[PDB]
């Protein structure tokens, strides 16, 4: 008798589908201004690819997304 | 080297350091700034801008909005390129910057070994970075981190790629403009900003892309004549 | 002690042998550079003669070496390097070394990455394993929690210390660079 398969079998694919340190003078300390480059967080964008009324409505339902 | 908040709105010129009030509060330095010890030296002509986030945690923010021509090669910026040849696995798009872009064969959606893409050399994209600095060449993609191209991949064909300023894109992709807007009702349209002063245009014909691209490349300072010159044009196209 | 000279003979092959920076023609022995000659001994009785410009003698960094270099340009793939103190004793004749991707750090995870250990400019210690073969590429390696960067200069100017093993940081100002910190 049997009740389950075999492994040999259940193997196919087609089955499957360092340290540290303490500084008392910098100990708890953070950065106070940070030297950024990117117009992004500066500024909100839309986002680059769109259309209007018809042409790639994929591109439609981006703008839906990620405009938001 | 005085009032931070004074000069929010005019016209800083390189050299001139400005500081902030306070214990204090974590802000960040714009791109067209630099930090000298907890000053604010100016690196670039500007109208000066500032923003919070509704917070009131965030502290602030400060850049200048500057007008020019060249790119940098930025990390998560939505940017066009034009494949310029491939090496082996990887193949090497132009930006517009100090030197050329590289991609791989299998950051595109989908890929693998045995499914490559059809990319082409003098083919045009639009990728974004992930490894953006003045130390190493810049590598791009053209799928999220998830694993889905969200409108990235090769651009098409049958349109107009033309250049124009970058603060003309930053402007544009603004919510509040109203051109691109207006344009939205005489004649449909698709285009694609790059944030390197590359925009790409389709429409049905091409009389109407080129109309478009001319708006686009003057809309800094069209007067309202012009504007519904061309408007009228386009209604007559 | 003798200096000698680009053409003076030096002895039969039956009473010594080339060892360097000399050649051989009939049934003799010449020098060939402008320098001090020995002639070295074996157990076996049969001497060993050569001859040397001791300005720059000889340096050899072998295998188990642990040799300082500076970044100069880096990758995605490696990093490439120059020869400065091999030990402690310099040598104008810096030589070029490379450091892999993988052979980075003992744990050998492929989630390394050089901006976030190197950067051109900054000073490291490493081991090498590979002389090279064409260009005499050393390959460098830093599999050890005790080697990598040392010293390293911040955003513009400013020297930084090693606080963690993957953190480095200003004295001046506050801003956290990351590096393959060493020991």
């Amino acid at each position: 008798r049997k009740t389950r398969l075999s492994k040999n079998l259940l193997r196919m694919k087609f089955m499957q589908r360092h340290w540290y340190l303490d500084l008392p003078e910098l100990k708890e300390k953070e950065s106070f201004i940070i030297e950024e480059q990117s117009f992004l967080l500066c500024e909100d964008l839309l986002y680059g690819r769109m259309s209007f009324r018809g042409f790639n409505p994929e591109v439609e339902k981006l703008m839906l997304q990620m405009n938001a | 080297a005085r009032a931070a908040r004074t000069v929010l709105g005019q016209v800083v010129l390189p050299g001139e350091e400005l500081l902030l009030p306070e214990s204090r509060v974590r802000v960040v330095c714009g791109p067209g700034l630099r930090r000298c010890g907890d000053r604010l030296l100016v690196t670039k002509c500007g109208r000066l801008r500032h923003k919070e986030p509704g917070s009131g945690s965030g502290g602030g923010v400060y850049w200048v909005d500057s007008q020019q021509k060249r790119y940098v090669p930025v990390k998560g910026d939505h940017v066009i390129g034009i494949v310029t040849a491939k090496s082996g696995d990887i193949f090497k798009v132009d930006v517009g910057g100090s030197e050329p872009a590289s991609l791989s064969y299998l950051s595109f959606e989908g890929a693998t070994k045995r499914n490559r893409p059809n990319v082409q050399v003098g083919d045009l994209i639009y990728g974004q970075f992930v490894v953006a600095n003045k130390d190493m060449e810049p590598e791009m993609v053209c799928i999220d981190s998830c694993g889905r191209a969200n409108g990235m991949g090769v651009i098409g064909q049958d349109g107009l790629l033309f250049k124009v300023t970058l603060g003309l894109i930053r402007k544009l992709l603004a919510p509040d403009c109203e051109i691109i807007q207006e344009v939205g009702k005489l004649h449909p349209l698709e285009i694609v900003f790059g944030m390197n002063g590359r925009i790409w245009v389709k429409a049905k014909t091409i009389q109407q892309t080129l109309i478009l691209a001319n708006i686009l490349e003057a809309c800094e300072h069209m007067t309202s004549d012009q504007r519904k010159q061309i408007f009228s044009r386009l209604a007559e196209s | 002690v003798r200096y000698c000279i680009p053409g003076e003979r030096l002895c039969n092959l039956e009473e010594g042998s080339p060892g360097s920076g000399t050649y051989t023609r009939h049934g003799y022995i010449f020098s060939s550079l402008a320098g001090c000659l020995m002639k070295s001994s074996e157990n076996g009785a049969l001497p060993v003669v050569s001859v040397v410009r001791e300005t720059e003698s000889q340096l050899l960094p072998d295998v188990g070496a642990i040799v300082t270099c500076k970044v100069s340009s880096i990758n995605s793939r490696f990093a490439k390097v120059h020869i400065l103190y091999v030990g402690s004793m310099p040598l104008k004749n810096s030589f070029r070394g490379t450091i892999r991707k993988e052979d980075v750090r003992a744990t050998e995870k492929d989630k390394v990455e050089i901006y976030k250990s190197f950067r051109p400019g900054d000073i490291v210690l490493a081991k090498v394993i590979s002389l090279g073969d064409a260009q005499s590429n050393y390959l460098l390696t830093t599999a050890e929690n005790e080697l990598g960067v040392v010293v390293a200069h911040s955003e513009s100017g400013i020297q930084m210390v090693p606080i963690s093993w993957c953190e480095m940081q200003c004295p001046k100002t506050h801003t956290k660079e990351f590096r393959k910190v060493a020991r």
